[PDB]
DNA sequence: TACCCCCCCTTCGGTGCTTTGCACCGAAGGGGGGG
């Protein structure tokens, strides 16, 4: 007869399917160690049932076969507590809780799909087995239901369980620390569990999950660095990892041009030569690795902020912390969303990703504090049309500061110069004709090589813009152009884009017109049959 | 006690097992709040690890309240359960709701939470709360009484509703009654101050069932159609012409009625878009005759219950947003712009969502049908901020449209 | 050699308009910390 005083979950199986059908040191002590676990009322004995077969330790029996069997459960967690948002302890001890996982009773119906018979022998479980799929959920449902009490009735305690233990977390000395581990220990024998630990008990800091956890600190564990003077392209990728692994306590780490190197080259053979901005990058980056750096943790009575910073080449860092200095997690982004984007936009990215990742980890919203004025953020975004908002902050001084390096006009110049421009060409000779007139009579068509459609027209504009003066006003015909011209990007993936925004740089006051073209309006006829042949 | 109606999906499909957005901490306490207290009076039930599905929660608020309320998103079980409520259990919609003078709505939730749903159907509607940075496992729950926000809770109610509405109904025949979700809309013809008592006649014979109740009329008069018209010029220059033949091309998809062969005639030669053009006179009869086009209502615009709504929305600047409901493109349903109601420049999440509440229940009262948006907005920064400054019992469906418009044909 | 959980970077396929290119996105490889 076995005994449970916590209620048993219920376990179902997949409907319209039936269950299916060594160790080293301990061979012969099977036998032995299952007549200790029948006494112990662990095991009962079974009759002619049902045709089942299964597979200082103990034996394992493999339920590969069954786990496809048995019903989904809950993931009880899927993600990991980021040590930034966690609370300072000054007392955290570990239990051993690895003979609790027998003490867990089995449903009283599916005891009889879980018989291990293989010696013949009758033996089946009336407990939580090893290895199977629903077991740790609700083992670790169970745990929760028994602890809800002894975190009602102390609510600082702060209990976590990686794997075989109970890792227990208050912020009283060890001397009152001993008394509740007495009444955590009475508390969860009541149910019938010791938890005695001698091995890394007060053994600071932890080494969890990568990270050293100290009482009031945190830190990652050491970056190995590479200096194997030739890199293939495994050593590459194993080496921006690691930086990336690195960059959340390590501020300023900037692999672009590291990662860039990945490009053109499939195979994990290839030793890629190196490139001097790829060395520059690595050396500044060893100069941080040099001296580890670690943060503090969160603290519930005071606000946090979370600075941003400019590398250039489009790349951001952000530190967040409660206490100037005292950071609490740091941070980059250099993803590039878009071919054609400027910084506003990659600051506004940035400042979301911040939100997102402090409301993960925190559950709260910074308070930001960009290198951009007000009035800049107004005038982008009063004028761009899609929606945004960026939470309370406020501006800090720091260079590089962004800022719209040009800006377009809407009503044209009086007594400026209008160039009208187009541009032909066949999809299949890949030939172009690109030129453009102006009204007070001058005309330059240049023969193309290839190009399309849409770089003809954006270099046609190229070509406005390489002979005019301060003061122009530009028709062309293509959406495309004006799409990227309005969004005013200070970066491309093409080097026609960034030499048409290198010409805005320098003009003083640009005016760009679409008017519809195959329509007889204005002079794009014109312009249209000069270029058609 | 009394009778559950059996609710079974459609075979060969699952429930629904997405994930829950991470919640902010004070909505995370308020939520907490609100499942105890509900736990206490027995609508919903703690589950153990044996339940694998769950659903989004959020935590939402009420305009001149301090109260938060609890939002289940149900856009994955009412697809699945789509038969139930809408086939064999739908509620009839009025063909002449959007014909009427005033239109109130007034919420009938609490109704829901005196019936008890289904044993088989109840492991479905379970929802799990999470905690900050996933230190400890979230609490989950299960609906014992019949689900908020759930479309089938109506198709199941109806059957009550009808026998408390009608000695209502009896007594005035002359508005209309119509219920979606929580939201039961009263059409009427009478004025302000009779509305105002036959609402509260209503409130009153609702409480005599025991309803437990603790500006709300709309205006479908005022819900035109905007005419698009040409800005008069007192002085036309090159530019000015241009942009009109620009505009003209785009609208003659809409009306194919619009030409512009007068209009193209003045632009021959190759002038600069300051200097000053005339007007003809073929070119004046021409452009009055465009207008006389444009002031005249859509020619082959058909509503369709068949088919599906979708719903555009542009930003113009100045807090101003255009939308357009239709079920094919270029062909509008119907037409409409917005504008804000406080500040120089306080919110524009705020004013989409807003924006997006006001359109959908505007397509709610006239066809009953939710339309598909299309916001103009990043999915990440809408998924971000679409809660703090919503305040609605119901979800619609949406899409995102990275793509840049050009279009600024709508607002003068 | 499985099979998962979160992150970053590059790549590619599909998709939609800006329309046979080009932009945008989400799923795949590789890497990092682990179960
Ligand atoms: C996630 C977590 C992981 C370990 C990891 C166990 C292992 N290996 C140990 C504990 C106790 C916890 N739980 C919590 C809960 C709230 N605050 C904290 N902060 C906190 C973290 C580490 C130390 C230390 N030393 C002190 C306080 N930990």
């Amino acid at each position: 007869v076995p005994i449970s005083p916590i209620e048993t979950v219920p376990v179902k199986l997949k409907p319209g399917m039936d269950g299916p059908k060594l160790t080293e040191e301990k061979i012969k002590a099977l036998v032995e160690i299952c007549t200790e676990m029948e006494k112990e009322g662990k095991i009962s004995k079974i009759g002619p049932e049902n045709p089942y077969n299964t597979p200082k330790w103990r034996k394992l029996v493999d339920f590969r076969e069954l786990n496809k069997r048995t019903q989904d459960f809950w993931e009880v967690q899927l993600g990991i507590p980021h040590p930034a948002g966690l609370k300072k302890k000054k007392s955290v001890t570990v239990l051993d809780v690895g003979d609790a996982y027998f003490s867990v009773p089995l449903d009283e119906d599916f005891r009889k799909y879980t018989a291990f018979t293989i010696p013949g022998i009758r033996y089946q479980y009336n407990v939580l087995p090893q290895g199977w799929k629903g077991s740790p959920a609700i083992f670790q449902s169970s745990m929760t239901k028994i602890l809800e009490p002894f975190k009602k009735q102390n609510p600082d305690i702060v209990i976590y369980q990686y794997i075989d233990d109970l890792y227990v977390g208050s912020d009283l000395e060890i001397g009152q620390h001993r008394t509740k581990i007495e009444e955590l220990r009475q508390h969860l024998l009541r149910w019938g569990l010791t938890t005695p630990d001698k091995k890394h008990q007060k053994e600071p800091p932890f080494l969890w999950m990568g990270y050293e956890l100290h009482p009031d600190k945190w830190t990652v564990q050491p970056i190995v660095l590479p200096e194997k003077d030739s890199w293939t392209v495994n050593d590459i990728q194993k080496l921006v990892g690691k930086l990336n692994w690195a960059s959340q306590i390590y501020p300023g780490i900037k692999v672009r041009q590291l990662s860039k190197l990945l490009r053109g080259t499939k195979a994990l053979t290839e030793v890629i030569p190196l490139t001097e901005e790829a060395e520059l990058e690595l050396a500044e980056n060893r100069e941080i690795l040099k001296e580890p750096v670690h943060g503090v943790y969160y603290d519930p009575s005071k606000d946090l902020i979370a600075e941003i910073q400019k590398q250039g080449q489009g790349q951001w860092t952000y530190q967040i912390y409660q206490e100037p200095f005292k950071n609490l997690k740091t941070g980059k982004y250099a993803r590039m969303r878009g071919a054609h984007t400027n910084d506003v936009k990659q600051l506004t990215e940035a400042v979301q990703k911040i939100t997102t990742e402090s409301i993960v980890i925190w559950g709260k919203t910074p308070k930001f504090k960009l290198p951009i004025q007000k009035e800049t953020w107004e005038t982008w975004w009063t004028e761009y049309w899609q929606a945004t908002w960026i939470p309370e902050w406020e501006f800090v001084n720091t260079p590089p500061l962004v800022k719209l390096w040009y800006q377009l006009e809407k009503e044209p110049i009086v007594g400026a110069e209008t160039f009208y421009v187009d541009g032909a060409a066949n999809r299949e000779t890949k030939l172009g004709k690109a030129g453009y007139v102006t009204n007070k009579g001058r005309q330059k068509v240049v023969p193309l090589t290839n190009t399309t459609n849409q770089k003809t027209e954006l270099q046609a504009i190229y070509l406005a813009l390489q002979d005019s003066g301060l003061e122009v006003n530009i028709v062309t015909n293509s959406q495309y152009a004006l799409g990227i011209i309005q969004a005013q990007p200070d970066k491309s993936e093409s080097e026609l884009v960034n030499q048409i925004i290198e010409q805005l740089i320098k003009k003083e006051k640009v005016y760009l017109a679409w008017v519809p073209a195959h329509k007889g309006i204005g002079g794009n006829e014109q312009v249209d049959k000069l270029v058609s042949a | 006690p009394i009778e559950t109606v059996p609710v079974k999906l459609k075979p060969g499909m699952d429930g629904p097992k997405v994930k829950q957005w991470p919640l902010t901490e004070e909505k995370i306490k308020a939520l907490v709040e609100i499942c105890t207290e509900m736990e206490k009076e027995g609508k919903i039930s703690k589950i153990g690890p044996e339940n694998p599905y769950n659903t989004p929660v959020f935590a939402i608020k009420k305009k001149d309240s301090t109260k938060w309320r609890k939002l289940v998103d149900f856009r994955e079980l009412n697809k699945r359960t789509q038969d139930f409520w809408e086939v064999q259990l739908g509620i009839p919609h009025p063909a002449g709701l959007k014909k009427k003078k005033s239109v109130t709505v007034l919420d009938v939730g609490d109704a829901y939470f005196s019936v008890p749903l289904d044993e088989d159907f109840r492991k479905y509607t379970a929802f799990t709360i999470p905690s900050i940075n996933n230190k400890t496992p979230g609490i989950r729950y299960q609906y014992n009484v019949l689900p908020q926000g759930w479309k089938g809770s109506p198709a199941i109610f109806q059957s009550s509703m009808t026998k408390i509405l009608e000695p209502f109904k009896k007594q005035n025949p002359d508005i209309v009654i119509y219920q979606y979700m929580d939201d039961l809309y009263v059409g009427s013809d009478l004025e302000i101050g009779q509305h105002r008592t036959k609402i509260e006649e209503l409130r009153q014979h609702l409480l005599r069932w025991g309803l437990t109740t603790p500006g709300y009329e709309l205006h479908p008069d005022k819900w035109t159609v905007q005419p698009i018209v040409l800005p008069e010029k007192d002085s036309w220059t090159v530019n000015d012409i241009q942009k009109l033949v620009g505009k003209l091309n785009w609208a003659s998809q809409i009306y194919p009625g619009i030409k512009v062969r007068q209009l193209s005639k003045l632009l021959r030669g190759t002038k600069a878009l300051t200097e000053v053009i005339p007007l003809t006179e073929e070119a004046e009869l021409e452009l009055a005759e465009n207008r006389e086009i444009l002031k005249e209502p859509v020619h082959g615009v058909y509503y369709d219950p068949s088919k599906d709504l979708i719903a555009e929305i542009q930003k113009q600047g100045q807090g101003q947003w255009t939308y357009q409901i239709y079920q094919e493109p270029f062909k509008n349903l119907k037409t409409g712009k917005y504008a804000r109601m406080r500040g120089a420049h306080t919110n524009d999440v705020k004013q989409l969502t807003e924006a997006v509440q006001k359109i959908t229940t505007e397509s709610i009262v006239i066809w009953g049908k939710t339309p598909k948006f299309k916001l103009p907005i990043q999915k990440e920064t809408w998924e971000t901020w679409w809660t703090e400054y919503w305040q609605a019992t119901w979800i619609p469906e949406w899409e995102f449209v990275n793509t840049p418009p050009l279009v600024k044909l709508w607002y003068q």
